[PDB]
RNA sequence: UAGGCAAAGCCGCCCGGUGGAUGGCUCGGCUCGGGCGCCGAAGAAGGGCGUGGCAAGCUGCGAUAAGCCCGGGGUAGCCGCA
RNA sequence: CCGUGAGGGAAAGCUGAAAAGAACCCCGGAAGGGGGGUGAAAAGAGCCUGAAACCGGGCGGCUACAGUGGGGCAGGCCCGAA
RNA sequence: UAGUAGCAGCGAAGAGGGGUGAGAAGCCCCUCCGCCGGAAAGGACCAGGGUUUCCUGGCAACUUCAAUAGGCCAGGAGUUAG
RNA sequence: GGACGGGGAACGAGCCCCCGCGCCCGUACCGAGAACCGACGCAGGUGCUCCUGGGUGAGAAGCCCAAGGCGGCUCGGGUGACCCCGGGCCAGGGAACUCGGCAAAUUGGCCCCGUAACUUCGGGAGAAGGGGUGCCUGCGGUCUUGGGGUAUACCCCCGGGAC
């Protein structure tokens, strides 16, 4: 059930809005940051030495 | 959906202005160089991530 | 306007109808009474116009149970089409 | 432009019910409006078929027969029909009415009442004729109960 | 504050059956600042004003005035018919 | 006996269709050398949305929106990629 | 464009000196075809050159009693202008 | 390989006549036949999708076949609240 | 909303009439065997989430038909070989099949009679086993629901309903 029918249950929820920061859809709306850009946890902009 | 809020209806707005292919005059004046846009989709195909 | 050069009463058997499927049978004897009406008046197939209560006749009882016979007229008309009634 | 959603709309039917007369073939490509649609219905190249109401006489013919007593037998019983509770809801209310109109009219002392009133609750009588029949065979009336 | 005018055809029927003029405006005009600028700009009086957001993303506001005035005479008054 | 004499099929050349190699080209890249070196609450960088007569994208710009004013250079053409 | 996301991420250059970008006639439902034009050259917008694999046609040799590819010798048919 | 497999199975399906059209089994209309009817099917509607809605026109591409049809393509329009 | 208190003015209502204002955002459509997710116009999943007439029927079961919709689970025709998938019947025998009764077959609703060992005394139990079952013509009963009779129950008459 882990493939193709457990796929539709992917249709009505989210985990992530867009950013107003950054405009990506990396905004964790329970969490309350963005994951891309790190905005509403962190006021400087997210961004690492390991990432290209 | 049914409920919106404006600032998706918005972005959705915007892609709705940007889907469409070049028009004729611009092919004529590109000299059949510019045919495509990037913009351009199917709303079955290609999702927008609102 | 049509006017009518000839005109026949024939009585075509449909018993080939329960030799093939019974999921098509009605059909079936809508395109036995075509080639009928086309081998016995030297037309083609497509010439020959069935009529309403023809149709009716042969699918009175669904499309497993046509009937096993019709009696029917025959008319071939002026322009060399040919029309097929039920006999009533 | 489809001339059946309109049709349907205007005349309060079905699409499956609406019907388009085929000498209107013509006129169905110039139709625009629902105006147009009116304008044909009134002609009366557009109308609606009347709906089916399944018809009832085979029911009631049945039904008079049942009524007589046909067609209730073993062989066409599946399921339960006689209601137990509603059954004994019904006999007591019957046999406790009976009872309190005698004893408010005074044809019964109280305690001849509540006699009554217990043999009734504990199932002693099978119907009101019964009840009727055991005051009337054991006088507990002055004067008898039809 | 007003874009432009919005002469279509439901337009057009709302104006000579309605008494309403239907403009494209600002996103954020209120009703109250549409209905104060079409009184400014045109001189005429306003009896309601109800407002909506296209799917194309502009505000679209139905003006009905008041019971003295025309909205096609003030169509053909600024000829934007 | 063999040739006229041929099925399906096989090999080689020529022409065509497909394909986009090869060659030529280059307003692109890469390396090295030299310079220059901070921006932001006077609200930055970044993002969204919008903005052209016909305009979808890029570029530019910001409701004054491929744009407004002033001065210097540049003279007769101009309205970006196109 | 892909992934919920952190992240990941292509393919894709070339008409001609000049559009002179193919008038006009016949056919076709249309894409389009024939004739006729422009151009030094179709180089025809699916646009420099245009390979091989592959497929179609023509030509040469074989082809239904004879087991296949490579080499040497002898021969039959075909080419053998430079 | 090969003009081969598949375009069956999950309890519905088509036929006659006419019209349009270059072209019609399949588009439009009538008649007949069938399927659902506490519903893979009728009414409402959440999330999600985001113009797929409506009108006009069309068939280079898309739909496991066709097409004059279309959730497709082109143009235009449409969502009104104490 | 009410009550219990403090303070203030000379006015004044929860009643009647009349006047004025109510901003902002959503609002199309699908809502799924083609508009969501699953690379697809995907037999899956999400959502059958909430609602639905008549007959038979214990039944929101099945079967047939309304209202309403559909023939678009998006190939058509011919043939009636073998073979495969799904389904029907099969004389005599009746598990001899086979690892194994796998599969298939049998029984099947309701009413009446009847029901063992054992048991934790509740159960076992629908144990098991046997009989009845259609249609038609009449005769009744128990209630129910109204109306009329002296008439609130009973009683008589009339119309409807159930068993
Ligand atoms: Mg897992
Ligand atoms: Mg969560
Ligand atoms: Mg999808
Ligand atoms: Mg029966
Ligand atoms: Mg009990
Ligand atoms: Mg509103
Ligand atoms: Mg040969
Ligand atoms: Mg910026
Ligand atoms: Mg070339
Ligand atoms: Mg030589
Ligand atoms: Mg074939
Ligand atoms: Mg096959
Ligand atoms: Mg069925
Ligand atoms: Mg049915
Ligand atoms: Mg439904
Ligand atoms: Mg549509
Ligand atoms: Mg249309
Ligand atoms: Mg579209
Ligand atoms: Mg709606
Ligand atoms: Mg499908
Ligand atoms: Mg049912
Ligand atoms: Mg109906
Ligand atoms: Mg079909
Ligand atoms: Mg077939
Ligand atoms: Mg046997
Ligand atoms: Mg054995
Ligand atoms: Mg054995
Ligand atoms: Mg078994
Ligand atoms: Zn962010």
């Amino acid at each position: 059930m882990k493939g193709t029918p457990s796929m539709g249950k992917h249709n009505k929820g989210k985990t992530h809005i867009r950013c107003p920061r950054c405009g990506r859809h990396s905004y964790n709306v329970t969490k309350k940051y963005c994951a891309s850009c790190g905005w509403g946890r962190s006021k400087r902009w997210r961004r690492y030495n390991w990432a290209k | 959906a049914r409920n919106k809020p404006l600032g998706k209806k918005l972005r959705l707005a915007a892609a709705l202005n940007s889907n469409r292919n070049p028009p004729l005059w611009v092919i004529a004046k590109t000299k059949r160089r510019v045919t495509r846009s990037p913009a351009r989709r199917h709303w079955r195909r290609q999702k927008l991530k609102a | 306007e049509k006017k009518v050069v000839l005109t026949r009463e024939y009585v075509i058997n449909l018993r080939r109808t329960r030799e093939v499927s019974r999921t098509k049978r009605a059909k079936y004897a809508v395109g036995l009474i075509r080639r009928f009406v086309a081998r016995h008046l030297k037309v083609e197939p497509k010439a020959v116009k069935l009529g309403q209560a023809l149709n009716e006749a042969l699918w009175a009882r669904s499309i497993e149970k046509p009937p096993r016979r019709v009696h029917v007229v025959v008319e071939k008309l002026d322009d060399g089409t040919v029309r097929v009634e039920l006999k009533q | 432009v489809d001339v059946k959603r309109l049709a349907a709309e205007i005349l309060g039917v079905g699409v499956s019910r609406v019907k388009i007369s085929p000498e209107a073939v013509g006129r169905l490509e110039e139709v625009v409006t629902k105006d147009d649609v009116r304008a044909l219905i009134d002609e009366g190249l557009i109308w609606a078929e009347p709906e089916k109401g399944n018809s009832r006489g085979r029911w009631r013919e049945l039904h008079e027969k049942k009524k007589k007593g046909r067609r209730r037998g073993q062989g066409s019983r599946k399921g339960r029909r006689l209601d137990e509770e509603e059954a004994w809801v019904n006999k007591m209310r019957v046999m406790r009415r009976f009872l309190n109109t005698l004893k408010r009219q005074g044809k019964l002392d109280p305690a001849t009442w509540r006699q009554l009133y217990r043999m009734v609750k504990g199932n002693y009588f099978r119907d009101l004729r019964h009840l009727k029949t055991y005051i009337n065979e054991h006088k507990l009336t002055k004067e008898p109960v039809k | 504050m007003i874009k432009r005018f919005v002469i279509t055809e439901k337009a057009l029927r709302l104006a000579e059956r309605e008494n309403k003029i239907t403009i494209i405006v600002e996103r954020t005009a209120t009703k109250k600042q549409i209905a104060d600028e079409v009184q400014r700009l045109y001189n005429v009086k306003v009896e309601k004003v109800n407002t909506l957001i296209t799917p194309r993303g502009e505000k679209k506001a139905y003006v009905k005035l008041a019971e003295g005035y025309s909205a096609m005479d003030l169509l053909t008054k600024l000829g934007v018919l």
